[PDB]
RNA sequence: AAUAAGGAUUGACAGAUUGAGAGCUCUUUCUUGAUUUUGUGGGUGGUGGUGCAUGGCCGUUCUUAGUUGGUGGAGUGAUUU
């Protein structure tokens, strides 16, 4: 029945695919019932990459900021071997990254 | 053979573009290592929407 | 260009075989991945090939694409004497 | 200033530079490199002081 | 009767066994890399046939026996070999001594060379 | 194509020579080993020119308010609002 405190890492570009992961995540795990935390909500990192816009010195002194604004977005999750990974398999997507930085 | 290929480690010849493969403009910024008259270009697609 | 009958035996062989070849355009390296044949090699023997169609280039990113010629894959089948059973990645569903 | 011209890639066009004998044996003369590359055969040949050594580039410095 | 001196130097040209014309089957016959003596005796010299006769008069094995008199039949069988053609749009040369460095091949007409070799 | 394993050619001590422990040269005559050397054919070194042979980008009119088109409708029409 081995326990283990597994800790949820999630990363993408859209508040609107990733808020959808802790929904389905901290309720298909409350489905499960688990002892977890509620979606921490990591400081809003945000690349501003200044470029001029001309090809050529010529031409006004004419300049850019394009940028990627994740949101770092991360959980909790105890359970054995068993039903954590029925959960890291299930949320399965587009535009996002989890890790399951274990707890042995 | 000293006599084909010289010491280009450090410098700007050394690294040279990934799209075109010119020295002229770099954009090291972030494993990017393009030019700084092409990126832009694609880019707006690569990531690099904006806000401004 | 004047190369090696144990370099020029050796390509035309991952060029059929996989069949689809992707060899960078640095002249200037000891060497090509997946054929231990310096690069600068492959590059300047498959200019050659390509020239006759037993083979064809597409460019870009910088790296000379190549890749099989649907037949000119039946050159190789005499070059490197070989069977006239198989089709090279090309019969595999 | 001036060009060279290539050097001949030039015309021993037989060879016989390794005791023909009369009849019915052949040796192996000037030595043939005391090395194992330089196998059996390797018909050294004479320059200043020390002999010289091709399936070596050329190479080696062993008197004659 | 030459049909069996076209498959047995056919195979050793294709496996690239051989060596072709002096230099090379000299350097092949006293080094115990390289099994036979097939060779032009229409020499325009003497001592090319007592060379290639002394390496065949080196005995350790790879006995090396004679059969054929000629180098514009042996531009052809040897193969240096252009395309498309009927038998020479070829080189018109002479691979003269092809010395057999273990071929390409087993058994078909290279059975009967291991009874015309030694049975002579 | 010519030199042609009878050496195409390479290399060097140290000393003459120079910044110098560049055999740059010359003294010696060892080493060297068909890979070179020479002309012929041709290439590929080019932060040398030409931004008015051009590519791509970036300055400017621009912290701009401005274009253009259908269906109507107008007005040989260059067309117009």
């Amino acid at each position: 029945q081995q326990i283990i405190k597994i800790r949820i890492t999630l990363t993408s570009t859209k508040v609107k695919q990733l808020e959808n992961v802790s929904s389905n995540i901290v309720k298909n795990a409350e489905q499960h019932n688990l002892v977890k935390k509620g979606p921490v909500r990591l400081p809003t990192k945000v690349l501003k990459i200044s470029t001029r816009k001309t090809p050529n010195g010529e031409g006004s002194k004419t300049w850019e900021t394009y940028e990627m604004r994740i949101h770092k977005r991360y959980i909790d999750l105890e359970a054995p071997v068993q039903i954590v990974k029925r959960i890291t398999q299930i949320t399965i997507e587009p535009g996002v990254d989890v890790e399951v930085v274990v707890a042995s | 053979n000293v006599w084909f290929s010289h010491p280009r480690r450090y410098g700007k010849g050394s690294r040279q573009c990934r799209v075109c493969s010119s020295h002229t403009g770099l954009i090291r910024k972030y494993g990017l290592n393009i030019c700084r008259q092409c990126f832009r270009e694609k880019a707006n697609d690569i990531g690099f929407n904006k806000f401004r | 260009m004047l190369m090696p009958k144990e370099d020029r035996n050796k390509i035309h062989q991952y060029l059929f075989q996989e069949g689809v070849v992707v060899a960078k355009a640095d002249f200037n390296q000891a060497a090509h991945e997946e054929i231990d044949t310096k690069n600068l090699y492959v590059i300047k023997a498959l200019q050659s090939l390509t020239s006759k169609g037993y083979v064809k280039t597409q460019f870009s990113w910088q790296y000379y694409y190549y890749t099989l010629t649907e037949e000119g894959v039946e050159y190789l089948r005499e070059y490197l004497n070989l069977p006239e059973h198989i089709v090279p990645g090309t019969y595999i569903q | 200033a001036a060009k060279k011209a290539a050097a001949a890639a030039k015309a021993a066009a037989v060879l016989s530079y390794y005791k023909v004998d009369a009849e019915g044996k052949v040796t192996k003369l000037a030595a043939a490199c005391s090395n194992p590359t330089c196998g059996a055969g390797v018909f050294l040949a004479n320059h200043k002081d020390r002999l010289y050594c091709g399936k070596c580039h050329s190479v080696y410095k062993v008197n004659a | 009767i030459e049909d069996a001196l076209k498959v047995v130097l056919r195979t050793a040209l294709v496996h690239d066994g051989l060596a072709r014309g002096l230099r090379e089957s000299t350097k092949a016959l006293t080094r115990g890399e390289a099994l036979l003596v097939v060779l032009v005796s229409s020499v325009t010299e003497a001592n090319i046939i007592k060379l290639v006769e002394g390496l065949a008069n080196d005995p350790e094995n790879k006995v090396p026996l004679i059969k054929v008199a000629d180098a514009k039949q042996l531009g052809e069988w040897a193969g240096l070999g252009k395309i498309d053609r009927e038998g020479n749009a070829r080189k018109v040369v002479g691979a003269s001594v092809v010395v057999v460095k273990n071929w390409g091949a087993e058994t078909d007409e290279l059975s009967m060379i291991m009874e015309h070799f030694s049975q002579q």
